[PDB]
């Protein structure tokens, strides 16, 4: 009766989901066929799959998912792939022509012919659901289709449903490594729409993920699927507290009312750990003390922005496993004293605690091993202004002489919208500077 | 879905197309008889891209074979895989070209173009949805440049929203092939810019240079030269026929490779290409393989790239490669050679991945680059035209079939404009 | 083949000893390649195009030869490899307390 | 047990529908040949009776297990208990030319 | 059950019927001896439409073959399928027509039309309920024009409640085969219009045009021309003989194709058609069938259907096809080309379906349409007729049988108005 609905748009979101939903299946024990393995279930989890699944009437199960992509290349592979029977056959909207990294293309001419189907599918999925708690949106902004569809879809969703909360796991361009050179334009355009419709967002830049992969798992040549696996783990840890018993539950509604000082500043950067393989762990640490220290380490952060360059506002840490309560207070007290990580003046108490019982679960044949507990942390610190500073510098240099402007201008997006986007982005950077001024 | 039509023109083109269909037939596994003998399941999911379907289970390339002399078309039919082409897809005249522009674009070509124009439209509407255009022709030749370009303008007229590409063997003065080459070349480049979106030149001079230096076969012949260029376009459309991590259609290159509406000249290259005697000795790693791609002599165009600075680059890695190696290698190449890339555009190396590599290799890279070094190519062609034009030589044929020097004057104007404008950015600073 | 007929260590001799065959170069006279016939189609000008004697195709294999690599598998499929998952199913607890075969 | 002149009648209705689902410009062998390679995983050319139940179950035909065994067995000339897709699809193209 | 008798006279008339019986017999599978060796039961259910019942189980086709010169009949029975026609039916004279209209309608015929009307009456009374008549004759031909035209005049006056068809061949301007064509041709239209409810012109040029362009036969003979028209006749009477989705008898086609009492001239076209060397390079799909249908060249009439606006159109598909496909395509073509369809009567094309395709193929289309473009055929024929008359050339032949100039002068007037009326209903809007 407390359920959620997932929104995935774009190839990046599709690939991340391909691992997120497989892990979701593995932890609750649901085969790809849609049939539960029995094995004397006798309702072992009983009322357990409501949070992410709904009854099919007799036997099988249908995940609450919606898939969107204008390019059928990945949609077909998912359809005929390892989970052929899982998703609703008609719930996978299939595109006809690729967006080809054109934000204007993805927002004003081709996008208008699929948002109707997206709204219809979302309406059908939600209405049957009883207690829709919010939205979970995965999208990519380093290209056309991702933003061009996601921003407009969220815009329509807000006017369709209103005050209902929403969370978004976007993927901004990395400081050094990226694919396209038109990525800055798409990021600048997408931030304009996303800064006033989404409440809680998380940056998951690829560069930090690669760094973390090199250091811990000792896999020098990581892959895209391996990168997606960690994001899937982060999502699972974030949403675990909503569907399992615990000593203190933190519902999805208790993030914005806990981790956003003002309506405008609503971007957070998070991390996950520990990250230890099945080879070099069992002879190791992971007493509860060291996990908390590893959480605040700068190099381990999931975004290429040093938290050491700014203060802190509020971070919510959710433990999963068998962590005894008092260990949490001990870890918090130890972390507070150290001078390396300091807080802003205006928030004396800025830690949220949540304890759940289910240990994190692992997928077969992965790089992750099984340990007895782990901690996932979400952080919003003034350092995050650096990433928006860097994305700022790139745009100005190549807009000085309207580089690649025509592909956007001739597609319908008025030339004046770039002015608005730049003005608003400049406004945002000013915003973060003042909050840190000491009292 | 998103199938692409293929257009052929001129003798130079006719040799490209026939061999081009050589490589695709095997990979899809369609034999000389048109029957299927594939091995992998993933080989049919997108067979419709280049091949239609017909009764009896046989497949035919959706091609257009077109030239003004019967002898040229005779060879393709009688040669290998000459049985894959529908007879209705052939159009030919009876008079020949004789290396005269006017005979190709105003008088002789016009009377027969209507027949050629009608054919394309019927095939174009048959497919579910057009995705683009590819034209195989030549500029230094007789029939192609004149009668081929006209079909470029005509096709672009009715279909303003479809993007297109072009393959052309621009001539090199060293290995001369015709005295009248400067005319039919500069005259051709004039009209190509205004309508042709994507054009990637291929220089025959590099073919010998690439063949003897790296291939180093005893006596390379026209069979092999056309073959290496064949793979170039085989992998250009890689994302469309196979799944992959980051699919990239033709237009993605268009958005990411043409900073301005007119500056649409690309130089391509292929790798790896190793001799018959060094086949088994080189390691197969992104590091070693990527070194060849940006090498000065691996480029497929006579223009030396190190003489100028690049603007944008996109290379489509084919086969199972660890992306991180692709990403990391990109950073290193962009840092140790900063002086050869324009500063004002940051993060100017594109990347792409695919699942299925060409048969017989686990790595394969098709490098498409937009470098300022192409100006010397036009400069070399342009300078000869001004010298020889002043004397009015070879001018009585052209003026006698509907060509007026008042037109020729404009042509040189356009060539210089591109030559002058192109080099503004090379010295431009932020 | 530097102004000679191979088999002699002339300049650049290591390669030409490995040529496949190239049937065209050693039989210039047989010609044949006459398989077009008077089809009466492709085409009519009604007179069919004159058919000319075409010579040998000239071999090929310019691209790197097959390295015994068929490949032809999708990246995604092996990523999840549903074979991996089931092994974490209906199996395990194997330490061979006694002897017993199995699939 | 039943195998009267009613099993072949299903073949027409089975065939009549096949052309219904067939994409334009296609032969029933093409549509069917894909089906037997979609559900299956062995790839050696065989599935169980249930898998053949899944294959025809997609077509929308509603039959009992008794009739299902009729066609498989009728399509199982050797009695080996397995079905080969090559002969199955090719024979259909014969009737539906 | 609505059995239709077939009547054809004239030397040219005999040849077409000589084959039209050839193909139709094949469809029902009656052997030259006439004994049944068919395959399925559907081929025998409605056999009463053409063949009657006689001794031995064989059938005698209901054909009344007529001519004025013995040359035709001695060869009609000399070829394959020369044993089906009954000995008594044939009626022929020992004089000859000599390509003169007069001797074929007033002097000789007057003493020989009694016998022909005798047999024609006997056959009709035999039918359970006569559904109509079908007539094939050549207007430019001598005996056919006169003896054939009179038969329509008399037959109408006895059975006004039955529908009449007319397959006519009117000489064209380009392919000339008779010097006295204008005179006898003109008298044909005048007498033909006032009696024949329906007519389908078939110009010889198209038959030659179809063969030299589409089928690509090096040296077509008159045999080929007969088959193409013969097959078309098979299409019109299609549903009346086999089951189908939507029945379509002869009257229904008239109801949907004769908007007013006078405009009763049609133009037919047959598809598909591809050369034996192109049969295996094509796909048989409903979309392909429809395209060739409305293309100008496919039709067997000299008039260009792109110079006017259609008033009504009809379609008769063959074989098993999806109903929705028939509807969707039919709506599409009429929409994309509104300029070529008049604006005052929507839903301007009729459709029908049958479940027995012709032998040798799987899908085919037969078209019977009425277009204002037909005005070209009479305008060109009339233009030449006026030139001859003003010089009173060759007139002495016609005056030798009692005819005066009054019938000639009127003929021009009525042929003038029929030219006018097509003009009026074309260039008029709401
Ligand atoms: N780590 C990771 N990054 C991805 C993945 N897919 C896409 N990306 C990121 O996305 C950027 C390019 O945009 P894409 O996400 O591929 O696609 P898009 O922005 O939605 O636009 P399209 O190309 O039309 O799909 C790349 O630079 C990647 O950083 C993925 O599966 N894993
Ligand atoms: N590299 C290369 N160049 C070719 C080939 N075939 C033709 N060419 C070039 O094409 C030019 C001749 O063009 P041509 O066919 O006569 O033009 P056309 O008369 O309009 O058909 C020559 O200068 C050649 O350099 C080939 O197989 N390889
Ligand atoms: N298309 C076609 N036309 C024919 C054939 N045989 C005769 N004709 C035409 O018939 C005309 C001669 O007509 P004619 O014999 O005088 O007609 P008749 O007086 O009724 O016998 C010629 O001009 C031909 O055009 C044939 O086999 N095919
Ligand atoms: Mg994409």
């Amino acid at each position: 009766m407390r359920e959620v609905i997932s929104i995935h748009v774009g190839q990046g979101g599709i690939q991340v989901g391909n691992a997120c939903w497989e892990l979701f299946c593995l932890e609750h024990g649901i085969q790809p066929d849609g049939q539960m393995p029995s094995d004397k279930t006798i309702g072992g989890g009983d009322d357990a799959f409501n949070t992410f699944f709904s009854e099919t009437g007799a036997g099988k199960h249908v995940p609450r998912a919606v898939f969107l992509d204008l390019e059928p290349t990945v949609i077909d592979e998912v359809r005929t792939g390892t989970y052929r029977q899982l998703f609703h056959p008609e719930q996978l909207i299939s595109g006809k022509e690729d967006a080809a990294n054109n934000f204007a293309r993805g927002h004003y001419t081709i996008g208008k012919e699929i948002v109707d189907l997206c709204l219809d599918r979302i309406r059908k999925l939600a209405d049957n659901c009883t207690g829709l708690q919010g939205f979970l949106v995965f999208n990519s902004v380093g290209g056309g289709t991702g933003s061009g569809l996601g921003s407009l879809l969220l815009e329509r969703l807000s006017v369709d449903y209103g005050k209902k909360s929403k969370l978004g796991f976007t993927i901004y361009p990395s400081p050094q490594v990226s694919t396209a050179v038109v990525e800055p334009y798409n990021s600048i355009l997408s931030t304009h729409s996303l800064l006033e419709h989404t409440d809680v967002a998380v940056m998951l830049d690829n560069e930090a993920i690669y760094d973390i992969c090199r250091r811990n798992l000792d896999i020098e040549r990581p892959t895209y699927t391996n990168l997606n696996r960690l994001i899937a783990q982060v999502i699972s840890s974030l949403t675990a507290s909503l569907r399992f018993d615990g000593a203190l539950n933190v519902d999805i509604t208790e993030f914005q009312t806990n981790l956003v000082p003002y309506p405008r500043i609503h971007f957070m950067l998070s991390s996950y750990a520990p990250i230890i393989s099945a080879e070099k762990a069992y002879h190791e640490q992971l007493s509860v003390a060291e996990i908390t220290n590893s959480a605040f380490e700068p190099a381990n952060m999931m975004a290429k922005c040093d938290p050491r360059h700014g203060k802190y506002m509020a971070c919510s840490m959710m433990y999963r496993g068998d962590v005894v309560p008092k260990d949490v207070n001990a870890s918090i007290a130890t972390i507070k004293t150290k001078r390396t990580i300091q807080f802003v003046d205006w928030c004396p108490t800025g830690f949220k605690v949540g304890i759940n019982y289910q240990p994190p679960t692992v997928v077969p044949g992965g790089d992750l091993a099984k340990v007895m507990r782990a901690v996932c942390m979400i952080s919003n610190s003034t350092a995050i202004a650096e990433v928006f500073s860097r994305l700022d510098h790139k745009f100005d240099l190549m807009y000085a002489k309207r580089a690649f402007v025509h592909w956007y201008v001739g597609e319908g997006m008025e030339e004046g919208e770039f002015s608005e986007a730049r003005e608003d982005l400049a406004a945002l950077e000013k915003d973060y500077e003042e909050v840190g001024i000491e009292t | 879905m998103r199938e692409i039509v293929h257009i052929q023109g001129g003798q130079c083109g006719n040799q490209i197309g026939a061999k081009f269909w050589e490589v695709i037939s095997d990979e899809h596994g369609i034999d000389p008889t048109g029957t299927y003998h594939g091995d992998s399941d993933l080989q049919l999911e997108r067979i419709n891209v280049y091949y239609n379907e017909a009764t009896g289970g046989r497949y035919v390339p959706r091609a257009i074979l077109m030239d003004l002399e019967p002898g040229t078309m005779d060879s393709v039919r009688a040669g290998p895989f000459g049985q894959l082409f529908r007879p209705d897809n052939f159009v030919f005249g009876q008079t020949g070209a004789g290396n005269n522009w006017a005979k190709g674009h105003y008088t002789e070509g016009a009377e027969l173009i209507d027949s050629v124009l009608d054919v394309v439209r019927k095939e174009a509407e048959g497919c579910d949805c057009l995705q683009g255009f590819q034209i195989t022709h030549s500029l230094g030749g007789g029939t192609g440049s004149g009668m081929g370009t006209l079909l470029i303008s005509k096709v672009r007229e009715e279909y303003p929203d479809r993007i297109m590409e072009t393959f052309s063997v621009v001539p090199s003065p060293k290995v001369s092939d015709t005295v009248v080459e400067p005319y039919n070349a500069t005259l051709s480049v004039h009209q190509l810019v205004e309508n042709a979106d994507e054009c990637m030149v291929i220089d025959n001079e590099a073919l010998y240079d690439i063949c003897f230096r790296t291939l180093k076969l005893t006596t390379p012949t026209y069979g092999d030269l056309n073959h290496l260029v064949s793979a170039a376009m085989s992998g250009v459309t890689c994302c469309l026929r196979f799944p992959g991590q980051l699919n990239s259609d033709l237009r993605k290159l268009a958005v990411n490779l043409i900073p301005f509406p007119r500056l649409h000249f690309f130089m391509i290259g292929f790798a790896p290409l190793t001799s018959r005697g060094s086949q088994q000795y080189r390691a197969l790693t992104v590091p070693e393989l990527t070194q060849q791609m940006f090498d000065a002599k691996n480029m497929m165009c006579a223009a030396d790239p190190r003489h100028g600075r690049y603007l944008t680059a996109s290379a489509l890695f084919r086969g199972r490669m660890s992306t991180k190696e692709v990403d990391e290698q990109m950073l290193n190449v962009q840092n140790k050679n900063s002086s050869y890339f324009v500063e004002w555009i940051p993060n100017n190396i594109k990347s792409s991945i695919c699942d299925i590599p060409p048969k017989g290799l686990k790595m394969a890279v098709t490098f498409v680059g937009n470098s300022t070094a192409i100006q010397e190519m036009f400069k070399r062609v342009a300078e000869q035209f001004t010298a020889m034009f002043r004397r009015k030589a070879f001018l009585h044929w052209y003026t006698g079939e509907g060509m007026d020097e008042m037109e020729f004057t404009e042509a040189e104007s356009n060539m210089n404009d591109l030559v002058s404008e192109y080099q503004q950015y090379q010295d431009a600073t932020a | 083949c530097d102004k000679y007929t191979s088999t002699a260590l002339m300049g650049n001799w290591y390669e030409e000893r490995l040529a496949p065959n190239q049937p065209f170069r050693e039989n210039l006279q047989t010609k044949t390649v006459r398989e077009e016939e008077a089809a009466i189609s492709f085409a009519s000008d009604l007179i069919p195009l004159s058919r000319v004697n075409r010579n040998l195709p000239w071999d090929t294999k310019g691209v790197i030869a097959d390295d015994g690599f068929k490949e032809f598998r999708s990246v995604n499929r092996t990523s999840y490899d549903p074979i991996n998952l089931n092994n974490y199913y209906n199996l395990g607890d194997c330490r061979q307390l006694y002897k017993h075969y199995t699939a | 047990y039943v195998s009267p002149e009613r099993l072949n009648d299903l073949e027409l209705i089975l065939y009549e529908k096949i052309r219904q689902k067939t994409l334009p410009g296609e032969d029933e062998g093409r549509t069917v040949y894909r089906a037997f390679k979609y559900f299956d995983i062995a790839e050696k050319g065989v599935i169980d009776i249930s898998q053949f139940k899944a294959a025809l179950e997609k077509f929308g035909c509603v039959f009992d297990d008794k009739e299902i065994h009729a066609l498989f067995s009728k399509f199982d000339v050797n009695r080996s208990g397995k079905i080969c897709y090559d002969e199955f699809c090719g024979n259909f193209a014969r009737l539906g030319s």
